[PDB]
This record gives structure tokens, C-alpha cells and sequence, in this order.
């Protein structure tokens, strides 16, 4: 219910896709693993822990999901494009 | 105490052979001429000619 | 340079009935494509220029001059405005390209109507319809042989005991270091001139819309084309270097990038990745002489680019240049005149030996270096590198700093 | 319209002709303008690509940006994305055959960036690879024609590209089955003269070609209008309507 | 210094940091990223000692 | 070592008219490249240090 | 001890733990991680037994 603190600028670029009101950013395997770990102990990834190792990328993901309702984020372990609804829960494919 | 001198490094000074020293040089030699190459063509396999 | 202070001519093929004038566009410009309707409809009539708040009516043709790839003639396929808030040249070009992409402002080229063409410059009682003419300019650049010198001035009280206790000479050492230092300083001077004159790479047609426009960092997802691990990431450097070689070919109009000069880190990255077209690979650096002790020249990039190493690199970079088969189309000339004329002597006051070295080389700049100016200044231009004509303007050299190694 | 004293002194000091130099840069300028004109006619009359049958449902029409996962069929890094570009080229070449009925896509004309991309990909059917641009003449100094794609597409280069694009076209064995015709009538006819007031010579060049549009290029109408149509390209009949050329702007290179 | 990755720890090479292993994955790509690091300083010595 | 307390000489190559001085730069040095303009304009004029 | 990956169970090796299999994917990368584990534990016997 809170907003994520802004960690200065230098936000990673998000590519607007007006084709489907979507966007695209390449995060990787570390960001997705971090988000999956955060959404396993009952924590939150959208705004909690504003001093994380890769919180800047998570804040960028939160902004991308707020601005675009059907975001297409691609990881690096499998290169899958998880949508906004699939990224909402914080669990991507597998693993505890 | 004759001094060889040099051109004042101005392009006009060297082109005219002017020299602050006693001897005025004949001219600024020759090092060839640079002409811009003609840009290439795309041929006419893209569109039928039909004279 | 057998004779001091040589000169180089340069022929400019410019059109507009004036071989020399203000703002006369060069014809055979590698950057700027020729105005296709210059002999055609552009000679029968003068099209209205395209600028801010120019409401493009349907069916007519507007002339514009892009900062790169020359001048274009656009037919307006539909009525649209040109974003009057865009006044600068860069923003105007961006808005016009945006209109091009949407298809509203298409790009066309046509000839001339036969009725207007058959009667030109006062035929059949007509008036005010001149031809479109051309000509050559031929302006010269002149260089000067700058000098360089050193001295040793070693004592005679020294050599005796130094040879007696060490076995040295005190003369073959000082002379050797003097000559070596002069050669090293000349080489470093020409290398710095290459970096001084190198254009800022990754700016323009080599830019990826989201990149940093001047540096290539592996941590940017756009820069590595969304690469993963090291086999994919290091090949983005190869792709970028190929893009900048083709950009050098476009700007100079002489050929693709022939060589690069890089730092130890960039060369090591290049050597540790399979440069060929074969999946993604990584490992120990083998193909390139990464170190700068055996030699500086460290292999070639697929038999295309000679990869030199600049052993004194400030942060990091690779500079792609050009050197054609001819010695004239190089972009910078190191033209020696006299090389290491040794002099010796001894003042009778103290009899202590003194020796020195003198050399005179002079450095010249290839005409057509800028590739963005269609005409020089005063038609007799200084050929030595300077602020006006060399700094960040040599089209031959493009320098990019690589980050995140 | 060159001077006579200019010829007299330039031949003495530089060794040129002062006439073959001007005649050369006039004939070359005419040929360059004609070539740019036909290339611009091809690009301007090219159907907007990646629309209709070649459109992936979740993508823009006329744009192929490497940063859109659906556009690149969910590709990853570089080899997969450029191979998806190759697949898009193949799709447009088969749409070319569907629309024209004369044959698959035979040539493509692209910017330096797209040709350089094509030159750094394993164009065959094998995994995904990138490296130094090897198979294509990416630069346009030696020649504009930059190799062939798969032995099928005569990949030319549009050196004076504005932002970025590639146009897949067609050209049959006949000069009639082209999609657009550059049909010369006279070719660089010279003309000499001299004003008797000053005697300084004037020389000029005159050509007459005309550009024609191929019937059936639209291929979307079973019957044209008025039974007599103007063959010069125009907004009405040659604005993204030729089925012989399909053009796509490639973004994010 | 010269061989430092800007987002690294400046003194260690841990395989769990994606910046340190050039964003590698599994074992064949992560260990090989060490072979890069061991190179990045082998040349560095040549810069210092000469 | 056959004899205790060995020794080793080392020859630096420094410029500035003074083989020994306060901060006399060494010419031949792997890390430190030779100064760009010492035999050239460095003798004709002295440039202001940048701080 | 010295063969323990800092993110493991210290006594078992489960194919489902990304740190245990060093971030492996499917099983061609995972069974090779098991091979690496048995290799790494064969070395420590030379350290202890000597």
C-alpha cells in the first residue's frame, strides 16, 4: 500500500511497446531469483527492502508494471517473457 | 650570424614561400592531390530497364 | 617529405553555378547523398523548405537538409505539422524522421517536365528559368616541418670512474636513451594525434536508441543486445566494432575500418571470445598478444582489423581507424624530413663533452577529414592538426570507451 | 559553362583537362540522381511490410524492432534475434509471391545497419551464432551489392538511408516482370555551345527517361479504373501499393 | 584498479555475484568467467612490471 | 649467494638535466608512458600544471 | 567444511537447490553438477587422509 523510495536516477531503460500497451526490459536471472526469494518468506518485492543489492531494478519493474498493464519482462535463466499478472505473485516458474 | 629561419606557420606564408630568415624557399613542394571518390551505383537488377 | 613544408590539393565537386561560394553543397559527398531532384524538378522550381510549423499540404514536395545522409525531398502523403516546438537541427531531423516512419512524409524523387526542360535560360521568349550548373573548387592545404631536439651534456670526470667501476661507457648509454626517447615521443605524439582527432564513436548511425551514446558498457541490456554470460556478451563488442567500421566507411568514403587501437582490457576481451560465426564461446585469451612487452600489434580480428594496443590507456577505449592501400588515404600523415642528426662538441671553457639530437618531421591532416564540411576556409588551409580542423573531426577514426569489463 | 583561361592555366599547372573533369562530374551527377530516383521510387512505392498475412498478431505493422519479444518470436540475445529477422525476411518473400504471383522475393535493399546485421549471422539452419561481419560487403566503397542471402536474396545496400529499413523486392527473368520500370529514351546526350560575345565554352547534358509502374503491381483489384491509367508513379496508385516491394523499418539495432 | 569490474567487490571473485561472473548461469558458463578474470590480471602484470 | 649480504644495481632513465632531483620523471617506464612534448614544445615553452 | 557451498545443507546434495547445482538448468547441467560435487569431495580426501 506504500510507494517504493526512489534510489536517485539512472533507472534502467524500459522500451515502450504501444502495439499491445506493453513494454520490455531485460532483467536477468539474479533479479528474478531475488524477487522469488523475497516472495517466499512473506515479504514484498514491489516496495519493501529499498536498500537491496538490486532494488533499483525492482523499482524499475514496479514503475514499468504501473505504467504498462501488460509488461513483458524477460529473464536470463530461461529467457521467458513473464507478463504483469505472472509477475504479480513473485513466483516465476519453479523452485522454493 | 645568418639564420635559416622558417615560415610563420601561416598557410599563406608557407604557400608564398615567405620565411623570417634570410633564405626564402621556392615553394611548398607537392604531396599529391586528394579527390573525393565517386559514390557507387546500385545496378538495375532491382527494376527492369526496358529501353 | 624530401622538401620541407609540403602541400596537398583537394578537388571539391560543388554545384550551384559557383565553384566557390557560401554554403555550396559538395556533390560526391560520402555522407551527404546528392539531391536527386537537382537536375530534375529542383531546377524548374524551388521547393519550399521544411521547418517548424510547416503545415504539409497533401501532394506537394518540401526540401530539407538532414545533418547526416544529406538533403531529401519529401512528398506529404497527408496533412500534418512538424512539431513547431522543434527548432534545433537535431530535433528537426528527429521529427522529420518520425514523420517518415509514420508514412505521413514520404521521400520521393522525380525528373523534370519536358515542356520546362526543352526551353531553359531564355528560349522561345521565356525568361527566369536557368539551368542547374556544377563546377570544381580545388583548394589546397599546407603543412610545416616542426622540429624536435634533445641534449646530453655528460661530464668527463664521470666517464673515467664510471667505466673503471661499472664497465659502462656513459656515452653509448646517454646517446641511446636520447635517440630512444625522441623516437618514443614522436610515436606517442602520432598516437595521441590519432586519439585527439578521433570522432566520438557510438554517436549517430552506430547508436542503439537506448544506448549511452559514446560508451559501450556490458552491463546495459541494450548494449549487449540482451546477452547472457560471457560468450554472448563479448560478441556484442564485435558487432559494435563492425557497425563502427561501416560507419567509418560511410563518413570517409574510402573503405571500412582497417585497424583498431585498444587498451589491454578490450584486447583481452576480444581475444577471449570466438570472433567467428559459431555459437557463443569463451575461454583463455590465446589469439592476441595481450601483453605489451613482446610487441604492440596483437593479432588481427578475423583477418580484417589490425588490433594494436595503446599501452598508456587512461580509462579504456577502442579506436577504429582507416588506412587504405595508398599512403595518401590515411587521415593523418607523419612525414619525416630529417631523422636524428647527431651533433657533438666540447666548450673550451670546461672541455666537458656535450652531444645532442635534432629531428624535423611535421604532421599533416588529410583533406576531407571533417566529412561534414563541403568547403574549406580561405582555400589555403593549414594542414597541421589544430582545434578547428582536427579535434574530434577526423572521419577516419572513431573512438569508444568500453565500460564494465 | 567553364572558362577558357581556366582550361589554359589548369592544364598547365595541374595537368587536368578542365572539360573531362566537368563533363565527368555532370554525367556522374546525372547517373547518381537517376539511381537515387529509382531507388527512392522503389522505397516510396513499396508496400508497407509486416502487415496482414505477415503480421504476428501481437506486433506493429511496418516495424520490426529487435526489442519486442513477439516480434522476434521470443528470441534471446543476438543470434536468435537476427535469425528471427531472417525468418521475417523469408515470410515477406513468400508474401511477395502470394501477392504478385510472379515469384518469391528475389532481392532486398537495406541500410548499412541491416546489411551489417545480416553479415554477422549464421544464415543457414544451425543453432544461433554471431561474430565479425564476414559474408557481406557491409561497406559501400568497393560496391553497393553486398553478397547474397542464402543464394536467394541479392542483398543490395541503400547507402543514403534515412533512419533504417529493408525492402524485399522481386525481379523476374523478363525486364517486363519488375514492379517498376526505368525506361530510358535518350542517355546523356551532350550539348556544346559558345556565346560569341565572350567565346567561353559551355557544355551540358540532357537525358529523358520517364519512370513507369508495372500493371498488376497493386494486385488487390480485379479491374483498374478508366481502362487507361497514367504509368508514372503517383500518390493514388504508387503509395505503398506495389506488391513487388515490401518495406519494413527495422528499429533498435 | 585497472582490472576491477565497476560493480564488483574489488578484491574477491565470488561466483554468486552475477556482475562478477559476467551474468553467467549454471557451471560451464560461471567457471569460464573465472578464466576471464585470471586473464584480466595476467595482462595487468605486464603493464606494471613491463 | 656465495658471499653474504648481496647487492643489485638498477639504472633509471630520467630527464630534466638532473639525474637526481625532487620528482624527476623516469623516461622508460612500463606503467608511465613518456611525456608527450618534452623534446618538442616542452623546451620552447613551459605549460601550466593542471590542478 | 571446505567442500560446503555456503548455500547448501552441509550433508546432503539435492538437485532442486540452485546453489547446490550451481544454478543448473534441467538435468544435463544438473547431473554434471553432481559430478562436480563428487569430484570436489574426492579432493578433500587427499587433504585429510594425505
Amino acid at each position: 500500500a506504500k510507494v517504493a523510495p526512489e534510489p536517485e536516477g539512472e533507472l534502467p531503460y524500459v522500451h515502450p511497446l504501444p502495439h499491445r500497451s506493453s513494454a520490455y526490459i531485460w532483467c536477468g536471472w539474479w533479479v528474478m531469483d531475488e524477487i522469488q526469494k523475497m516472495t517466499e518468506e512473506g515479504k514484498d518485492w514491489k516496495t519493501d527492502d529499498p536498500d537491496s543489492k538490486y532494488y533499483l531494478h525492482r523499482y524499475t519493474l514496479q514503475k514499468m508494471m504501473k505504467d504498462y498493464p501488460e509488461v513483458d519482462v524477460q529473464e536470463s535463466r530461461n529467457g521467458y517473457i513473464i507478463h504483469k499478472t505472472a509477475l504479480e505473485t513473485g513466483i516465476i516458474y519453479t523452485y522454493p | 650570424a645568418e639564420i635559416g629561419g622558417d615560415h610563420g606557420y601561416n598557410a599563406t606564408n608557407i604557400a608564398a614561400g615567405q620565411t623570417s630568415g634570410a633564405v626564402t624557399q621556392i615553394g611548398p613542394a607537392v604531396m599529391g592531390m586528394v579527390r573525393r571518390a565517386i559514390p557507387n551505383l546500385i545496378a538495375f537488377d532491382i527494376c527492369g530497364v526496358q529501353p | 617529405m624530401n622538401s620541407p613544408t609540403g602541400q596537398v590539393f583537394a578537388l571539391r565537386a560543388v554545384y550551384g553555378k559557383d565553384p566557390v561560394a557560401a554554403g555550396a553543397k559538395e556533390a560526391f559527398h560520402p555522407m551527404y547523398g546528392p539531391d536527386a531532384m537537382f537536375s530534375g524538378q529542383g531546377a524548374a522550381k524551388k521547393f519550399p523548405a521544411l521547418a517548424a510549423s510547416t503545415q504539409t499540404t497533401v501532394g506537394d514536395i518540401y526540401t530539407h537538409f538532414f545533418q547526416e545522409t544529406g538533403t531529401v525531398y519529401l512528398q506529404a502523403s497527408v496533412q500534418v505539422t512538424i512539431d513547431a516546438g522543434a527548432t534545433d537541427a537535431a530535433k528537426l531531423d528527429a521529427e522529420i524522421k518520425k514523420q517518415m516512419e509514420a508514412g505521413a512524409l514520404v521521400e520521393i524523387a522525380e525528373g523534370m517536365a519536358t515542356s520546362i526542360a526543352e526551353l531553359q535560360e531564355g528560349f522561345n521568349g521565356s525568361t527566369d528559368n536557368p539551368w542547374n550548373e556544377m563546377g570544381f573548387r580545388i583548394d589546397k592545404q599546407v603543412i610545416e616541418a616542426k622540429s624536435r631536439q634533445l641534449k646530453a651534456a655528460y661530464s668527463i670526470e664521470l666517464t673515467q670512474d664510471l667505466r673503471a667501476v661499472h664497465g659502462m661507457d656513459a656515452d653509448a648509454e646517454l646517446s641511446g636513451i636520447l635517440a630512444t626517447e625522441i623516437m618514443l615521443e614522436i610515436n606517442r605524439e602520432v598516437v595521441d594525434w590519432i586519439n585527439y582527432s578521433a570522432q566520438v564513436g557510438k554517436s549517430g548511425m552506430t547508436l542503439t536508441p537506448g544506448s549511452k551514446a559514446g560508451v559501450f558498457d556490458f552491463q546495459d541490456p541494450i548494449d549487449i543486445r540482451g546477452a547472457r554470460w560471457a560468450g554472448e556478451s563479448f560478441k556484442a563488442l564485435l558487432f559494435q566494432i563492425d557497425k563502427e567500421a561501416v560507419e567509418i566507411a560511410r563518413q570517409t568514403g574510402r573503405g571500412e575500418g582497417n585497424f583498431i587501437i585498444a587498451s589491454r582490457n578490450v584486447v583481452n576481451v576480444l581475444a577471449s571470445v570466438d570472433t567467428g560465426i559459431s555459437y557463443a564461446a569463451q575461454g583463455l585469451a590465446t589469439g592476441f598478444s595481450t601483453d605489451t612487452t613482446k610487441s604492440v600489434f596483437a593479432g588481427v580480428l578475423g583477418g580484417k582489423y589490425r588490433v594494436y594496443i595503446d599501452q598508456y590507456a587512461k580509462q579504456d577505449y577502442f579506436t577504429v581507424g582507416y588506412k587504405g592501400p595508398n599512403e595518401m588515404d590515411a587521415g593523418i600523415y607523419y612525414a619525416p624530413y630529417v631523422a636524428l642528426t647527431p651533433l657533438r662538441g666540447s666548450d673550451p671553457k670546461n672541455f666537458q663533452p656535450v652531444m645532442g639530437f635534432k629531428t624535423r618531421y611535421g604532421i599533416g591532416i588529410n583533406p576531407f577529414a571533417e566529412s561534414a564540411a563541403q568547403a574549406p576556409a580561405s582555400r589555403i588551409q593549414s594542414g597541421m592538426p589544430s582545434i578547428l580542423n582536427s579535434l574530434g573531426k577526423n572521419a577516419y577514426f572513431r573512438r569508444v570507451y568500453v565500460k564494465g569489463i
